[PDB]
DNA sequence: CACGTTGATTTTT
DNA sequence: ACAACAATCAACGTGA
């Protein structure tokens, strides 16, 4: 598989965006109790239940772009530090720090996910993404769990007085699916392996990741195109309607019905498409990228080349 | 009375307007019942009535007292010949025309003729069509004046042409004139408007219509329009003196911080240098006030003074050292340019020339100016016999000596006046009186300032609250209502310009808010302030703007506990709210008229839900009471207007998600407000039952109360049981059994599975109530009420998961039969009734037990709970609570209908 | 010559830092023309450099022929987008944060030590336009135009469904006189042979729009209740 | 340092032990029972003045031999930090509510996997282990620990993770003994955990709370 | 840019 | 019987 796809990608990172998009179609499946919160509640919005002309509105959980992109992004930076392509030490010549002045201008993270220092340089994110939505309703997709924090002596009382340390917290359930399209513009082949790496290699999202929030990123198709294909909301509303609301289905029926709904949508969207990797060609492509991420020699080679390409972009067209 | 009656009857003056008062006493409260629920037909008729009454005052002959009554009735009927005289009979009696005058049915021919020719067998009583002349021209003037959308719509042809030929046919020799102010900045906009009003009344202008951005006036035909260069100097003197006296009293323009007392940039303009130094003894007597932990001992500790001097000072370290050190500090920091001409004065106008050398008074680090705290502590130690009030009498005299001495020497500058200049240019862009010359704005400067906002050739930051078309300056802790120094997308990224920018216009506005709302500087945002703006349905009459003045300056601080109490009492008829005391002859006549009518909540709890509970209620309420259109927002900057905003009656910008979970729209038409208030008071009256404490409403838990109500509707009864547990009451009142059920029916209304579960929980109990009836009069336990349902659920849960539904139905019906036969015979409706043969009582009992058990195992367990015991175990508690409320409701319904 | 009625539906929440007050950053309820013009035509017509460095990294290139990210390319392509009218809208106020990438985090005061430079340290609240919203714009062009059925806008590059119809020559008509525009309109793009008689304004970066205006000049009555200014092009007042 | 803190001044620290919610391999219906509890007066009856106490209620408890598959994960440890966390996993034995009366458990460590990143969720190992048994869950704990070992190795060969070391079976029951030999020796444990204290105090002064 | 420094509000039957 | 949390998230001034 990967040996055939090497034709599609750019040979080196371009200055101007050229309109080659590789789109990853995924179902992110909740595995243990994620908490996609801001403002003290699970983020929700009213939406129409499905594309077939409903009167019927539906409150669905929203995983914002930040809440999914940053856990992918940071799981790339720790891989680059483990390969020794970047460093955490302030005295190293290849230091990179995530947000401040100390952000690199060369490393793969900085070129694919972007940076903004100010006049000393900025770079646009090549990884495009959207806010993901629960396939079902909030009322079906959450439960509220009490927590307490007693004295170590096992008691809510100490010295005869009670601690105020009790509250509820709101959690998403262990089967909730978030249909997602992640999209990568104008990437080199190794840029596609780094980003697809993040999608498969990162596994925790949202708050309290030390204790909760595992998700399984099931990739459902890869689609090469001249442009943007569809939104997460539009895929979710199509997928709800293909099921007619019988949301209580096993993971593999939910992934195979997403593979045919994706192809039903791609046929209507007006962008030309070079490749549509689905089914047994996706399962061989996934095996061939798993084989890179398990091999020390192969991965240090590819990510070494990515480094070089991004260090060359930096010095030729980038922030120098 | 209704709140709308209560506000309106204050605006009238009985000596010659009593007939309009008779209307507000009787037709008005019926009007807002039928027409009150875009635009509302009650607010259209009220503004139409009032505008025709204001037009009537100009007529050169007085309209007859009988004909004034025809105008007042005809203008109400106008929103809809024997086929129409009956539609006038039906609607008049509904609207209580009788109480205006009993005579009205005599004049019904005329009253219906004015509201829509031949007599059709109904001859007119009013003498001749010379009396239908003023009546018809009055009525047709009001019902076009109230349809204007901006003050310009009388010079724009669409409706203004007919307003002139109407006024000419009325023979009035007045002329329409306007003012408009395009740019709408809050209190400064209100001040500009009310200074134009206070100016033009001297020309005998009289306002006829009010709009959110302006006024239309009846003004004489031989009057000069006021000169542009004159209303500029009048309106600057108005705002600059009104803010001037506030800074002079000290409630604005000064702030205490750790480097001592600060002064706002605009204080340095609006007060001359000589003025501020004469006011400082009074502003320290307000702004320097901490007697618990004053600064002087803390300041002297870090001086490391030593040398057996320390105790001479420390035994007199008190607030009265601070006040003097803070005065000397601010005069040194802001009034005098070189220190040495002034350190030699203060060290000899006080008696400290010897004790303290000139240079040892200037010791500082980080601006904290420690040296003056040593100076003050010597003067306060030497004169230690003083108290705080005889000290302030010293320091007032010391300031006036300093003031006179500084200006005899000339040691202070005639400081710049930049906010006057930019304000004169703000007026030249955005104010217009009809017949002013006007220019196209140079919008290039607004772009040029944005294009350079992050480039070295910009000296001060660009405004964070506007576009930057006027000169801007850094935000100050003593000017703005919120944090000055947080990250900005408008300041350059990675630059040292960490303070944000404010236009010099918005700097006067934030100071006018400190001065006239009396809110904190730099700290008001921590009160979680949400602002409700009461915009017009395009037009207000002068009496309605006076009515909205009496509201926004006089409205009671809402407490939801008694709004709950007066609505669960009065049987949830929302009309009850019309009558409650929402306020605290006109009483606010000296305050400016609210062109942008703002009211605001303040909270001391930290969460977004705690902020929104009063604003969300008030933003539904005021449109339901007054027919006004409300926008609720966190933004201190108000929303820029368009015809799209008016397409709903209410907007709520970013409510806590409890709103969306309930499925209430974040913008509402007038048809939607009574659904919305019912759902909002239903969630409050359920949250104040459970997840509350009697003095502490715990609105931080309203998101937990709503999510439970929406997840499964039986939680409405689980929460009613928690409230009974807190109140330590063993059973609900008869009222509670229908209240909490009408709430469950309200929150389920749109949902198929909730309406099915709420119908099922009634049916479930209505089935066992065929064979078991404990009488509630005997004060039975929750367990005795639930005897058959508890023995059904325990059966489903106790058997192995392998066994069939049709086995469960038989084993559980056995346990129900076994339990029933152990209760006393009066509890068993089929067996106690001796009228029919014993095997037929047994046969009817067995089939009644079987059908109930079949509903438990088929529909409750199999369909609803998915046939899973885990999902039933979570619900066991709320199924039980829902069945107790169902049993009490079925019993309350039986004991009524058995009559 | 051609006119396209384009209605924009938000498929995720849109943020622009239009004004800032303390912890709160908020989005104006009208999408500015120049923002939508790059959302439609950047990469297809206007260049899209992935990187910036220098003065070009914090100075706009809106109407500067010397730079590649101009809106003037579109003057030469014969295309003009108008700003966007909100048909239906809602706001969500949502917090956003800085990540603690290190195992240890100190809450640092903004402007304190180790925090002395303008970056998004700590937290802020964004008043975003929500998924529950719909906006209306018009594109006017002199050539049949292959408009993208998806665009991205704002601070977080948020997806909009564009569903588009060409307004056919049987239902538009051309006229000249005094007209109430009733759509939004950017004063910088106003040519000679248009003059603005009345306007109501929405104060907004980079430059204020009109939300309502009365104009004198040429127009197209594109349906029986809206009138669109003819001959507008990017920066025509310069 | 290893389990983190977040109250008061001097900042907050993220847990280097990453943990997740664990799931029963079997269904709830085969895996729980409800037991009545009561509380009489010390006089041995539910009355003190003829009146009833009525202090009677149910509580649900998980049955014995119910098994919860889980992966605990430790990031950026020193070797002494691994011995501390692994010590907690072998040395703890009570878990639920009412420790004083209930809730003993037996933790069988089935593998230790050194890794470049996160392996599978608890739920995924559970759903793999149920499928491998066909739902025939009435198998002895030795057969169940040997079935978990082969599914964990099947799943690990499908993870995009470089695996430096994969301690299982006969190498793991070697290592578990070499760690029991630490926790049964007063000198070895004091030395090791004392070194950890220094390591964690130096992290604190160098990068943490100072 | 890099040193230094430390006060304020008013209240939710 | 009894707790519903607990903290932290500048605002300048002065000299070089």
């Amino acid at each position: 598989m990967l040996d055939s796809l090497k034709s599609q990608f750019q040979p080196s990172f371009p200055r101007l965006a050229s309109g080659h998009y590789v789109h990853f179609l995924m179902l992110r499946h909740s595995q243990s109790f994620p908490v996609f919160q801001t403002d003290g509640v699970l983020n929700t919005t009213r939406t129409q239940a499905g594309l077939l002309e409903k009167t019927d509105q539906l409150s669905r959980l929203v995983m914002f772009k930040r809440k999914q992109t940053t856990p992918e992004r940071l799981a790339g930076r720790e891989l680059l530090r483990n390969l020794g392509l970047t460093s955490a030490d302030k005295s190293a010549k290849n230091l990179c720090e995530y947000n401040g002045e100390g952000s690199c201008k060369q490393c793969p993270d900085c070129i694919l996910y972007g940076f903004a220092i100010g006049d000393s340089g900025s770079e646009r994110s090549k990884v495009y993404s959207d806010s993901a939505f629960s396939l079902g309703a909030y009322e079906q997709s959450h439960r509220s769990f009490t927590f307490n924090a007693p004295f170590e002596g096992g008691t809510m009382s100490e010295a005869g007085v009670m601690r105020s340390a009790i509250n509820e917290l709101d959690h998403i359930l262990p089967e909730v699916t978030f249909p997602t399209v992640e999209s990568l513009r104008d990437a080199t082949y190794e840029g596609f392996i780094y980003v697809l790496g993040n999608l498969l290699r990162t596994k925790r999202y949202g708050a309290q990741e030390s204790r909760t929030g595992t998700m399984k990123n099931h990739l459902v198709g890869i689609v090469f195109a001249d442009g943007e294909i569809f939104s997460n909301l539009h895929l979710t509303q199509a997928l709800y309607d293909q099921m007619g609301g019988e949301l209580n289905k096993p993971i593999s029926e939910l992934c195979e019905t997403a593979a045919t709904v994706a192809q039903d949508l791609l046929n209507k969207e007006p962008v030309r498409k070079s490749e549509l990797i689905f089914g047994a060609h996706l399962d061989t492509l996934l095996q061939e990228v798993n084989d890179i991420y398990q091999n020390d020699a192969e991965l240090t080679k590819l990510l070494g080349s990515l480094y070089q390409q991004t260090q060359d972009y930096a010095t030729e067209f980038g922030a120098l | 009375t209704t709140l709308l009656q209560t506000l309106l009857i204050r605006t009238l003056s009985e000596q010659k307007d009593y007939i309009l008062l008779e209307y507000f006493q009787t037709i008005l409260p019926a009007l807002e019942e039928h027409f009150g629920n875009d635009q509302t037909l009650a607010a259209h008729i009220l503004n139409a009535l009032l505008t025709t009454w204001n037009v009537m005052q100009e007529l050169e002959f007085p309209l007859n007292d009988i004909e004034r009554r025809l105008l007042c009735l005809g203008i109400t009927l106008h929103d809809y010949i024997q086929e129409i005289i009956n539609i006038c009979l039906e609607l008049g009696k509904r609207l209580n025309f009788d109480e205006f005058w009993a005579d009205w049915r005599d004049y019904i021919a005329e009253i219906s003729y004015l509201a829509q020719w031949s007599n059709a067998g109904y001859p007119f009583t009013i003498k001749e069509r010379k009396l239908d002349h003023p009546l018809r021209h009055l009525l047709t003037f009001g019902d076009v004046a109230v349809h204007l959308s901006s003050p310009h719509d009388l010079v724009s042809s669409t409706m203004g042409d007919r307003l002139r030929d109407l006024l000419n046919r009325l023979g009035i020799e007045k002329r329409f004139v306007y003012h408009h102010l395009r740019d709408t900045t809050g209190i400064l906009s209100n001040a500009i408007h009310n200074v134009i009003l206070r100016t033009v009344q001297k020309l005998d202008w009289k306002p006829l219509l009010f709009f959110a951005q302006g006024v239309i006036y009846f003004a004489p035909q031989d009057t000069e329009i006021p000169e542009r260069n004159e209303i500029k100097q009048i309106v600057w003197q108005g705002i600059s003196q009104e803010l001037g006296k506030k800074m002079s009293a000290g409630d604005v323009g000064f702030k205490r911080d750790g480097k001592g007392l600060k002064v706002s940039p605009q204080t340095s303009e609006l007060l001359a240098a000589a003025d501020i130094v004469r006011i400082l003894p009074q502003v320290i007597s307000v702004k320097v006030n901490n007697a618990k932990s004053p600064a002087t001992p803390k300041r002297l500790e870090k001086l490391e003074l030593g040398d057996a001097e320390r105790e001479k000072l420390y035994e007199v370290a008190d607030l009265r050292c601070d006040r003097l050190a803070e005065l000397l500090g601010l005069v040194q920091k802001e009034i005098f340019l070189l220190p040495e001409p002034f350190i030699e004065w203060v060290l000899k106008d006080l008696e400290l020339t010897s004790v303290i050398m000139p240079e040892e008074t200037q010791v500082q680090s980080g601006g904290v100016n420690y040296g003056w705290y040593r100076v003050a502590a010597h003067y306060v130690a030497n004169h230690a016999t003083w108290d705080l009030e005889e000290f302030q009498e010293f320091l007032q005299g010391f300031g006036d000596r300093l003031a006179t001495w500084a200006e005899e020497e000339g040691y202070f500058a005639e400081h710049q006046s930049p906010t006057r200049q930019i304000f004169e240019d703000y007026l030249d862009r955005y104010l217009e009186i009809q017949g002013w010359e006007s220019d196209h704005q140079a919008f290039i400067q607004e772009l040029e300032n944005y294009v350079n906002a992050k480039t070295k050739k910009s000296k001060q930051p660009i405004c964070s609250l506007s576009s930057g078309e006027f000169p801007s300056e850094d935000q100050m802790d003593s000017v703005v209502l919120f944090k000055p120094q947080q990250y900005s997308n408008k300041n350059p990224l990675g630059g040292g310009q960490i303070k944000r920018g404010i236009s010099k216009i918005w700097s006067l506005e934030m100071l006018l808010r400190q001065a006239f709302w009396s809110v904190p500087s730099g700290k008001f945002e921590d009160q979680q302030p949400i602002f409700i703006y009461l915009y017009p349905a395009y037009v207000y009459a002068p009496q309605v703007v006076e009515a909205i003045r009496e509201l926004v300056y006089g409205i009671a601080s809402v407490n939801l506990w008694d709004v709950r109490k007066h609505w669960v009492n009065n049987k949830m008829d929302l009309t009850s709210l019309k009558s409650l005391p929402w306020l605290n002859q006109l009483k606010y006549t000296k305050e400016d008229l609210p062109f942008l009518a703002t009211v605001y909540t303040t909270t001391r709890e930290k969460t977004d839900t705690d902020a929104w509970v009063k604003p969300a209620f008030l933003a539904l309420l005021l449109p339901y009471l007054l027919g006004v259109k409300a926008i609720a927002t966190r933004s201190m900057v108000p929303l820029y207007r368009s015809d799209q905003d008016f397409r709903e009656s209410i907007h709520l910008d970013g409510v806590a998600g409890f709103w969306s979970l309930l499925g209430i729209p974040t913008d509402l038409r007038v048809e939607d407000i009574t659904p919305a208030l019912n759902k909002l008071l239903a969630i409050y009256t359920l949250h104040l039952a459970a997840r509350s404490s009697p003095p502490k409403a715990r609105w931080q838990d309203l998101p937990k109360t709503v999510q439970e109500v929406m997840t499964d509707v039986l939680n409405v009864f689980a929460l009613a049981e928690q409230g009974l547990r807190r109140e330590k009451r063993d059973r609900p009142y008869e009222s509670e059994v229908t209240e909490y059920w009408q709430f469950a029916e309200l929150f389920s209304q749109g949902n198929i599975v909730m309406t099915e579960k709420l119908k099922l929980t009634k049916r479930l109990v209505e089935e066992y109530r065929r064979f078991y009836q404990v009488e509630l009069s005997k004060k039975p336990s929750t367990h005795a009420i639930l005897l058959p349902l508890s023995k059904a659920l325990e059966q489903i849960l106790s058997v192995p998961d392998d066994w069939d539904e049709e086995e469960l139905i038989l084993q559980g019906s056995g346990q129900l039969q076994a339990a029933l036969d152990r209760q006393e015979v009066y509890t068993r409706p089929i067996i106690k009734d001796k009228s029919v043969a014993y095997e037929t009582r047994q046969l009817q009992e067995l089939e009644a037990i079987q059908i109930f058990m079949t509903t438990c195992v088929r529909d409750l367990f199999g369909e609803m709970c998915k046939g899973d015991r885990a999902i039933l175990q979570e619900q066991r508690n709320r199924i039980k609570s829902g069945a107790e409320f169902a049993y009490r409701l079925l019993a309350l319904e039986a004991q009524q209908n058995q009559n | 010559t051609k006119i396209y009625r384009c209605k924009l539906t938000l498929h995720d929440n849109v943020f622009f830092a239009s004004r800032e007050m303390g912890i709160l950053y908020e989005t104006e309820k009208y999408f500015h023309n120049w923002a939508l013009s790059y959302a439609f035509f950047k990469g297809t017509i206007i260049p899209h450099p992935y990187g910036l460095v220098g003065q070009n990294a914090q100075t706009p290139a809106y109407l500067d022929r010397d730079r590649e990210q101009n809106l003037l390319h579109l003057n030469d392509s014969g295309i003009y987008v108008f700003p966007a009218q909100p048909i239906h809208w809602s706001y969500q106020i949502n917090t956003f944060k800085a990540a603690q990438s290190a195992y240890y985090g100190r809450s640092v005061q903004f402007g304190g030590k180790g925090a002395t430079k303008n970056y998004p340290i700590n937290y802020g609240r964004a008043k975003e336009l929500a998924v529950g919203s719909e906006f209306l714009t018009y594109i006017v062009s002199q050539k049949e135009l292959d408009l993208p059925v998806w665009i991205r806008l704002g601070k977080w590059s948020s997806k909009i469904r564009v569903e588009v119809e060409a307004i056919a020559p049987d239902q538009i008509k051309t006229a000249s006189g005094v007209y109430v525009c009733n759509h939004p309109l950017n004063p910088l793009d106003c040519p000679a042979n248009q003059q603005i008689l009345l306007y109501n304004r929405v104060v907004m970066p980079p430059s204020s729009l009109f939300s309502q205006s009365q104009l004198q000049g040429d127009y197209w009555q594109i349906d029986r209740n809206t009138f669109l200014p003819q001959g507008f092009h990017y920066g025509a007042t310069t």
